């Protein structure tokens, strides 16, 4: 048996000493305070347990106890919506009506007239609209009483108890040691199966037994008060039949393999449901199902006690070839012997998949009446885009980490990361050179069709009506997927998403889902988003491949991590640590996403979103402008920007005037930023010290003697401040316009 | 090229020697301290004027200054 | 195997022999050009550089110009391409007269003769490329 | 007839000019010693 | 309580935030008895 | 009156801006059914601008040719109910603030760790210097005139120039 | 001055230019900046002590 | 030692870099180090990837005198070598000898030195740039 719990008992004493001694963690910062930056090298050292022991065994201790107080965190913010839902909010008044109801959940205090906030989302309730779709997810789950929400924020109040107590047992009770966390195909094999697929296999379970005959009955026009509770049918083959009539042959088919039978509540039919305007929640138990199985299937294939599985360094070290010297080898070690590259592979992917999720989302909506509630769906999108940059930028970070601090010679001779390191000058010229042209191209077409529309020359723009860009395999893909039912999917009934085009969906005179169409205006977006992502991808690779060296400084891992510079030397040696270019990388994932979000709102408002009424008339809420108004910057500073921040500079006086507020917050916190991000730190010593001389004239020295932020700190606040002006001021605006129209 | 001066506040602790990472700066004897040397910058042409001898210098006010100067293919840091 | 090795047997010098760089293939295709064929004086390097940069200078403003869908296409087109070959010319002067002075001269193509033909040959051919492209482009119904 | 001299002198002065004299300019510049 | 807890608890970032807590309540509870004064 | 102002409780518009103020909360207020603490919250709303506005009209205050209150900061004994009394409340809440910050201060330098005496500050002492700043304009001019208040210039440290 | 006096420093480039300090220890040599004075005030290297000449001090305190 | 370098003793086994001298070392200025060894094992270069070193005697050419003297560091604060030599090679095939100089390290004490660019009064006497104005000196 080589997988084995081994576990020390009792290694750290608790004890509220050290909560008395703060910097302790540390070797400088415990002596004490000289100057104030003592306090600001605190905050930033709190949690680079990498600095704090050189023993992997201890850091691992902590990353695991610090992840339970994450996950009790979590719990306690599951918690807050299922109770806000039980007791403040009109979610049964929305289950009667969810299409004129607005969803609430949250009631303000009347103190100082902030009570305006209380608006009329209907159903004899005040208060603030919610945007979050969880009023659509407890509908999905068939959650139509309110004592269920009660007893569901109970539990997670419960769980995340849990969880504290889990994180002080595991590092002051039974610590593991380092063998036990270096497991990693045991670790593999029980997330694949035991977290990914059992969890698929018992929300399908929920699914087949609780949501599908309760959103059937809901669809059918029952009242929720007039439902059978979950726990009558999850017991009730009699009822189930009457819904379902599957339910009579009992399990027997399952274990006969006539999975066939099943075809009632087990369906793959696409497309969505013309009820509620969202994916069939037969084909959502299907999906989980199918997911289930593979997930399990993937969980036995990793060696663990018994002579079964692979090993995982065999793998890797079979994969090599002429131009790639050794391959993989020595990549296991790495990963087995460094927390910052998994953080740098787990970010990455996080990222990339809460992009895909919001690509996902909004096509295939999958809640009911999630798609006729246009707030919900602009917030979920832009929220997982902004998440997703977040932590793609955060992966580049812990590389660069990774390749300063864990980087080892020895180890890794003529492996994929040597050769990647011995031709960095190659990767980094080529992608300055693709981001050159796709920058010239994509941005100087758009410059070009603002100077002829200037200089009244529109037959000469790049426009439809013009020399035209069509997105030709992108419309070749879109007929594909159209004809896909019956061709290439012939057991299905309706195609995966409209946005493919098909047929228009409306769920009580709203548009749900109707065929995107692309012209050259998309084309021209595309470019835009793909020369912005290869912008930050240069940024961010270049950081993480010059991390250790580079021509200019030979001995840049000598100077660590992050640094300010290494002197006015060279003539300028300004931001050449790799922190100053996850620093300049985070800007542009910041123009990254602001183009891709503001892409997505104007051309959902333009081409998707709307009404229908008698026979098939659509309007759309900006009048399908986008085809022509998208091809110049003049365009989209008028049309989208100019024309849509109307509803968030009239919010006053109403219920929306807070998002007025903090659309004017927003924009001083940023142009706040760039106080930190344009000057630099001598002036404002030497400001202090004009201060300090009055505060010594005056007996008012502070002992902790007052000194201006650091080089890399002042970067820093710069950079937060205006990340939250930014992100703030798009948040009111999308939020103002959307929810008012 | 720029130019290094060291001035008589010298302590000879050497630390200015160590972060030099062109080999511009050196010990000589001498008589004004306790450490019996003082710094020197006896080639000053290979400075590139990155200030790791200020950084590391304990006195009041650092005794070894670099003033920028010239620019050549060296204080430059060309490799190209 | 092993197909990327140190450039020309030095493992120092700042360049990989990689099968794009040291190839056969790339060394036939990069030592028959114009400017890298042996036994070539400048002036007919500058010729046969020119011809072909005509040709294709000639191609890009007849059909996106601004008088493209005008009976006078063609001949703005040429013009433009005169025009565009005068520049070049003129930055190919300055730069030999920034980059060759105090030189020796001779068949060398780092020289101010070398230069000075080159310049010369790559001028008339890329005015009589652009012409014969012209002459092509108005007789296409031909092919 | 004072119609003419738009159409001559700027693009004369406006191309023609700058255009030697950005060349006059890095001729003067790149002579050395 | 202890010895070393209320040490802790008089640190820096706890008594700031425990007395601008207070400092809001306070004035948030006049606001609500005395509200809308302009003038004294 | 003054600039031409006239009283709020004889100006037309305020009186206009009241039944503005009160006529949206009233259309506001018949969407909801009788009893609900949303009516409730809504007359409680209608009756709070009734009696903001009745006592901006009883204070005296000078409105303009919009109808808004205008304050007058000049000092004239019948508009002290403007600035000139907050003025010298904020200017007693504030010496008290800097008076008891300096005399923490004071102690804190004359303990043994002046540094660890301001990050995790001596409660007991920092409430005795709190409460004791309340006589600030009496214990400062004591400061003044017996010299220990202001350092005399040559013992401050100072920039070469 | 002796070991243990308080001075007032007069080096007009000193941090501690017009501040007190206390002497540590007064080297009888050839050392053109004898006298060690230790502040309770760090500089911005960080660095509390510093070698001073016998005529840039002020004196304040005897020992 | 003199101007005198081995142009046969052995390189490290390296695979080639992106990182080495470019058309400007065989045209203005190129440097090397050597260093001796005693055992085959592997080294970080300064010009990223990673080097064999060969036991015995080693030569590396660089471009600029701080990748040389970054790799001393490394071969010192490292796995003790401390008798490397640091030139600089010219066009024209001539040699000169840069670090340890005088045969010691800079930081030890050498009786031979002739000290260069010291003042004789502290920093704040420095003359006023007035005094030196229309002369073409500086105050340093
Ligand atoms: C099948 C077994 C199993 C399961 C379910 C998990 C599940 C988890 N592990 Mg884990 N682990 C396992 C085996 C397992 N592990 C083994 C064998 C090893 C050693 C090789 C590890 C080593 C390991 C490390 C080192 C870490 C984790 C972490 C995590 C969490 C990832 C965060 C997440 O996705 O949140 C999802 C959240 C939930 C699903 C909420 C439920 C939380 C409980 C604890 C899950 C299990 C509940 C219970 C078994 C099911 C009862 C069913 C009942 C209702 C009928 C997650 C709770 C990480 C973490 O967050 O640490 C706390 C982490 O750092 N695991
Ligand atoms: C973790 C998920 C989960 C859970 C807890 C259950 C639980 C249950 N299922 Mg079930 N089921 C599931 C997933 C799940 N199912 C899936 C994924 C499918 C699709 C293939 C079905 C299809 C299904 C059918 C068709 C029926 C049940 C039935 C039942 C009930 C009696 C079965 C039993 O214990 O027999 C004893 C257990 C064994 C013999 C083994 C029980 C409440 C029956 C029911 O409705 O009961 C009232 C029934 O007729 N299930
Ligand atoms: C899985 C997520 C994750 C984890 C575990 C870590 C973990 C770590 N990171 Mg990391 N990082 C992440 C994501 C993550 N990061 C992402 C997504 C980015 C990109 C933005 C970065 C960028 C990054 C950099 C650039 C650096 C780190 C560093 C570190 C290390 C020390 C961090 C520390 O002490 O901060 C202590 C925690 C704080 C100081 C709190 C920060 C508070 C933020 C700035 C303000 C948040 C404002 C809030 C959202 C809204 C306020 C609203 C307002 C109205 C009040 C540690 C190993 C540092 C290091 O040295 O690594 C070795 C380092 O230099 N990370
Ligand atoms: C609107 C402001 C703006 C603009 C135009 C740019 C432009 C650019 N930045 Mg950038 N940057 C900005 C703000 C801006 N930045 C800010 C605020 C920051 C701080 C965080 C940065 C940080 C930053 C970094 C860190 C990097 C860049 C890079 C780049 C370049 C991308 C390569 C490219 O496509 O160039 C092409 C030129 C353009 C896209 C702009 C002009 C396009 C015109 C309309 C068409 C072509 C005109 C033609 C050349 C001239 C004809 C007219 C002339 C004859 C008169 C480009 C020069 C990257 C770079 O240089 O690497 C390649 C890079 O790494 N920037
Ligand atoms: C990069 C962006 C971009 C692009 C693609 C264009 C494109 C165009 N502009 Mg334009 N323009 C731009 C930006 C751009 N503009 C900006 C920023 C401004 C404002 C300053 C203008 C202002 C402007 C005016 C005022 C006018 C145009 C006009 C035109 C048209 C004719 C121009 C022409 O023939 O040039 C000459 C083109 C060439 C010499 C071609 C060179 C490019 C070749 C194809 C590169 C090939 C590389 C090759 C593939 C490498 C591989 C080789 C390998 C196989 C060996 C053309 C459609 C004219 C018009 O009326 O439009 C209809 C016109 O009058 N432009
Ligand atoms: C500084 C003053 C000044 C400025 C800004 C302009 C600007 C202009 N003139 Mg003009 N002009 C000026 C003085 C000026 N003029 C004087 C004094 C005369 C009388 C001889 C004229 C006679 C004149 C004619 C006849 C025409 C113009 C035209 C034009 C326009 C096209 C540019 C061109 O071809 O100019 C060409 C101008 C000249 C050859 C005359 C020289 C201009 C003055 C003397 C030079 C001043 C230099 C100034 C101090 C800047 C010095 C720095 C510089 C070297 C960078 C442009 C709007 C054309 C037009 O109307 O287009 C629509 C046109 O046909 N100009
Ligand atoms: C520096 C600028 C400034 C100033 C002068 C004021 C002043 C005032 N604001 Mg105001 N405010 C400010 C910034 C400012 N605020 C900011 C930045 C915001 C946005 C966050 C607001 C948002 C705001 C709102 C939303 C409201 C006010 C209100 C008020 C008034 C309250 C009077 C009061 O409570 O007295 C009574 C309080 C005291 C007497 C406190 C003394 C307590 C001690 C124990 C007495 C000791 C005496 C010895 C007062 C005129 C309120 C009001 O009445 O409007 C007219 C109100 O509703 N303000
Ligand atoms: C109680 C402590 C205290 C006192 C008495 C003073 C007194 C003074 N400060 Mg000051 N200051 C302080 C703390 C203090 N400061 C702190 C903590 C900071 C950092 C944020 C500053 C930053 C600062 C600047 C930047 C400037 C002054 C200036 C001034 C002078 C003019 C008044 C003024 O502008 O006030 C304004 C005061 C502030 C903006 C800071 C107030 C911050 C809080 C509210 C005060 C601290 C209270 C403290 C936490 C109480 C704890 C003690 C308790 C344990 C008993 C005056 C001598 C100005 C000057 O030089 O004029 C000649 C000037 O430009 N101060
Ligand atoms: C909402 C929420 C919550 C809740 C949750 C829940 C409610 C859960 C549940 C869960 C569950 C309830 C789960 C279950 C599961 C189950 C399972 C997972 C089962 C499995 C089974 C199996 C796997 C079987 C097998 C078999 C076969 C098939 C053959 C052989 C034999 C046997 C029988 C063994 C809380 C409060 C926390 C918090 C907040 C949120
Ligand atoms: C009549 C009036 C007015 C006017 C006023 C004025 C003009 C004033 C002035 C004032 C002034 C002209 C003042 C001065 C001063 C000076 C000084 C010099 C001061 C000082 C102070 C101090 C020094 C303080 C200190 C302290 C204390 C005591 C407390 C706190 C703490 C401390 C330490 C800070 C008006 C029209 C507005 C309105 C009406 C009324
Ligand atoms: C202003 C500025 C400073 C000075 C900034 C300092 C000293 C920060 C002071 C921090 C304060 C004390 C934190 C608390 C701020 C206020 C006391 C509280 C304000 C609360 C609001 C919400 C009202 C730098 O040190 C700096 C360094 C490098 C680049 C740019 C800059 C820079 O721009």
């Amino acid at each position: 048996s080589k997988v084995r719990v081994i576990v020390d008992k009792d290694p750290v004493a608790t004890s509220f000493e050290k909560w008395a001694q703060p910097g302790h963690f540390s070797r400088t910062l415990a002596k004490g305070p000289k100057t104030t930056t003592w306090i600001w090298n605190l905050h930033a050292d709190a949690h680079d347990f990498d600095s704090q022991t050189s023993s992997l065994e201890d850091i691992s201790r902590k990353i695991f106890s610090a992840h339970f107080g994450q996950l009790a965190i979590i719990f306690l913010w599951v918690s807050q919506a299922y109770f806000h839902g039980a007791r403040f909010s009109n979610y049964s008044a929305w289950l009667l009506n969810p299409t004129s109801i607005k969803p609430s959940a949250q009631v303000v205090w009347p103190v100082v007239g902030q009570e305006i906030l209380n608006g009329d989302v209907g159903g004899g309730f005040s208060g603030v609209q919610i945007t979050s779709g969880v009023f659509q997810m407890w509908r999905a789950s068939g959650i139509t009483n309110e004592t269920e929400l009660y007893w569901t924020a109970m539990g997670g109040l419960m769980m995340s108890a849990l969880m504290v107590f889990a994180g002080w047992f595991h590092y002051h009770k039974a610590a593991p040691k380092l063998e036990w966390f270096q497991n990693v195909e045991s670790m593999m094999n029980h997330h694949l199966a035991g977290l990914l697929g059992l969890g698929c296999l018992s929300w399908s379970g929920h699914q087949i037994h609780i949501s599908l005959p309760i959103n059937k009955l809901l669809d059918a026009g029952v009242a929720p008060q007039e439902i059978p509770l979950p726990h009558e049918l999850l017991f009730n083959q009699d009822l189930m039949a009457q819904l379902y009539p599957s339910f009579k042959k009992g399990l027997l088919p399952f274990f006969t393999l006539n999975w066939g039978e099943y075809s009632d509540f087990l369906t793959f039919k696409g497309g969505l449901n013309p009820i509620t305007g969202s994916l069939w929640l037969s084909d959502t138990a299907h999906h989980h199902l199918a997911l289930a199985v593979l997930f399990i299937f993937a969980g036995h294939m990793y060696r663990t006690n018994w002579g079964i599985g692979h090993s995982m360094k065999e793998i890797l070290e079979a994969h090599k070839g002429p131009l790639t010297g050794e391959g993989h080898k020595g990549l296991y070690e790495i990963l087995t012997t460094s927390w910052h590259a998994q953080l740098a592979i787990n970010l990455a992917m996080m990222g990339s998949l809460s992009i895909i999720v919001a690509h996902h989302m909004y096509a295939m909506p999958p809640y009911p009446y999630i798609a006729v509630d246009y707030p919900t769906q602009l917030s979920l999108f832009t929220h997982h885009m902004w998440i997703g940059g977040f932590c793609v930028c955060g992966a580049a970070a812990h590389g660069a980490i990774f390749m300063v601090r864990d980087y080892s010679p020895v180890q890794s001779y003529n492996n994929l990361l040597d050769r990647v390191l011995r031709h960095r000058d190659a990767i980094i010229s080529h992608l300055n050179w693709v981001c050159i042209f796709l920058g010239t191209h994509s941005f100087g077409l758009y410059i070009h069709n603002d100077t002829m529309r200037a200089l009244g020359r529109p037959q000469d723009m790049f426009s439809d009506k013009a020399i035209q860009l069509q997105p030709i395999f992108a419309k070749w893909v879109q007929s594909l997927h159209t004809l896909a039912p019956g061709n290439t999917a012939p057991n299905s009934l309706a195609t995966a998403s409209y946005a493919f085009g098909g047929d228009v969906v409306a769920v009580n005179g709203k548009i749900a889902m109707m065929p995107i169409q692309l012209g050259t205006a998309d084309f021209l977006v595309h470019h835009i988003h793909a020369f912005t992502i290869h912008v930050t991808v240069l940024i961010l690779l270049k950081g993480v491949l010059f991390a250790r060296s580079s021509r200019l400084i030979p001995d840049k891992a000598n100077l660590g991590f992050r640094f300010p510079c290494d002197g006015p030397g060279r003539g300028g040696t300004c931001q050449v640590s790799a922190w100053d270019h996850i620093f300049l990388g985070l800007f542009w994932m910041y123009n990254c996403i602001s183009v891709v979000i503001f892409h997505f709102s104007w051309k959902m408002q333009s081409d998707v979103w709307g009404t229908i009424s008698e026979k098939g008339k659509i309007t759309h809420i900006t009048g399908g402008n986008f085809a022509n108004s998208a091809l110049t910057i003049n365009g989209w500073l008028r049309d989208f920007l100019w024309s849509q921040a109307s509803q968030v500079i009239q919010s006053y006086g109403s219920a929306l005037s807070a998002y007025g507020i903090i659309f004017l917050g927003a924009h001083f916190i940023w142009a706040f930023s760039l106080m930190f991000l344009f000057s630099g730190r001598g002036y404002w010593q030497e400001l202090i010290e004009s201060v300090v001389w009055a505060h010594n004239k005056l007996k008012l020295a502070p002992a902790i003697q007052p000194r201006a932020l650091s080089i890399t700190q002042g970067r820093a606040v710069g950079l937060a401040h205006y990340l939250l002006g930014g992100i703030g001021t798009t948040w009111s605006f999308f939020l103002a316009r959307i929810i008012s129209v | 090229s720029h130019s290094v001066r060291v001035y008589d506040t010298c302590i000879g602790c050497t630390q200015c020697v160590r972060a030099c990472p062109c080999d511009v700066l050196e010990m000589v004897p001498w008589d004004g301290c306790k450490a019996g040397q003082i710094a020197s910058a006896p080639r000053a042409e290979d400075c590139i004027g990155c200030k790791r001898c200020e950084t590391a210098c304990p006195t009041d006010f650092l005794s070894v200054r670099v003033y920028l100067g010239s620019e050549t293919t060296r204080s430059l840091g060309l490799t190209y | 195997s092993e197909f990327v090795k140190p450039y020309n047997n030095d493992p120092f010098v700042g360049n990989l022999s990689t099968p794009v760089t040291t190839s056969t293939a790339t060394k036939l295709y990069l030592g028959n050009l114009p400017i890298y064929r042996k036994g070539l004086s400048p002036l007919l390097r500058g010729l046969e550089i020119g011809m072909a940069h005509g040709y294709f200078l000639i191609g890009p403003f007849y059909i996106l110009g601004p008088l493209r869908n005008s009976p006078n296409a063609l001949l703005v087109g040429l013009f433009s391409a005169f025009g565009l070959i005068l520049i070049l010319t003129l930055g190919l002067t300055i730069y030999g007269l920034a980059s060759f002075q105090g030189t020796e001269g001779g068949e060398n193509l780092e020289s101010a003769k070398g230069w000075r033909n080159f310049t010369s040959g790559f001028s008339i051919g890329a005015f009589g490329g652009a012409s014969v492209a012209y002459v092509l482009l108005d007789n296409i119904s031909f092919f | 007839s004072a119609s003419f001299l738009p159409s001559i002198l700027t693009p004369v002065v406006t191309l023609v000019f700058p255009g030697l004299m950005f060349a006059l300019f890095f001729v003067l510049i790149e002579q050395e010693e | 309580m202890s010895k070393d807890l209320l040490k802790y608890l008089s640190t820096a970032p706890v008594l700031l935030t425990a007395w601008m807590s207070l400092t809001a309540g306070m004035i948030i509870e006049i606001q609500r008895f005395f509200p809308d004064s302009l003038s004294f | 009156d003054v600039s031409g102002l006239t009283p709020c409780k004889d100006s037309a518009v305020f009186k206009k801006r009241l039944d503005g103020s009160v006529k949206k909360l009233q259309a506001r207020l018949a969407n909801y059914t009788e009893g609900t603490p949303a009516y409730l919250a809504l007359e409680q709303q209608i009756d709070q601008t009734k009696a903001r506005f009745a006592k901006y009209g009883d204070k005296g205050l000078l409105c303009g040719a919009d109808g808004l209150p205008h304050l007058i900061a000049d000092g004239r004994p019948d508009h002290a109910g403007e600035f000139v009394i907050p003025a010298f409340g904020f200017l007693y809440i504030a010496g008290w603030i800097g008076w008891a910050g300096r005399s923490y201060l004071q102690f804190s330098k004359k303990t043994d760790k002046p540094n660890e005496n301001e990050i995790i500050i001596n409660v007991p002492v920092a409430l005795g210097m709190m409460s004791g700043a309340f006589l600030w304009p009496l214990a400062a001019w004591k400061e003044l005139i017996n010299g220990q208040l202001l350092v005399p210039g040559d013992e401050v440290t100072v920039s070469p120039r | 001055i002796e070991r243990g006096s308080k001075v007032r420093v007069l080096r007009p480039e000193s941090y501690w230019f017009q501040e007190c300090g206390s002497v540590a220890t007064i080297a009888k040599g050839g050392d053109r900046y004898p006298v060690v004075v230790r502040f309770e005030k760090v500089n911005y290297p960080g660095v509390a002590p510093n070698n001073f000449a016998l005529d840039e001090l002020g004196e304040v305190e005897a020992p | 030692t003199s101007d005198v370098l081995n142009l046969q003793i052995p390189t490290p086994t390296f695979g080639g870099s992106t990182g080495g001298w470019l058309r400007a070392a065989e045209i203005e200025e190129k440097y090397a180090i050597t260093w001796t060894s005693k055992k085959e094992q592997i080294f970080e270069m300064p010009t990223s990837g990673a080097a064999i070193m060969q036991k015995g005697e080693n030569l590396l050419y660089l471009a600029k005198k701080e990748q040389c003297l970054a790799l001393s560091t490394q071969l010192r604060t490292l796995f003790k070598i401390s008798d490397y030599k640091i030139y600089r090679i010219f066009p024209n095939s001539e040699v000169q000898y840069l670090h340890p100089k005088d045969g010691v390290f800079p930081e030890k004490l050498n009786e031979g030195r002739i000290g260069v660019g010291n003042v004789g009064y502290s920093i704040g006497k420095n003359p006023n740039p007035v005094n030196v104005k229309f002369t073409g000196k500086n105050t340093f």
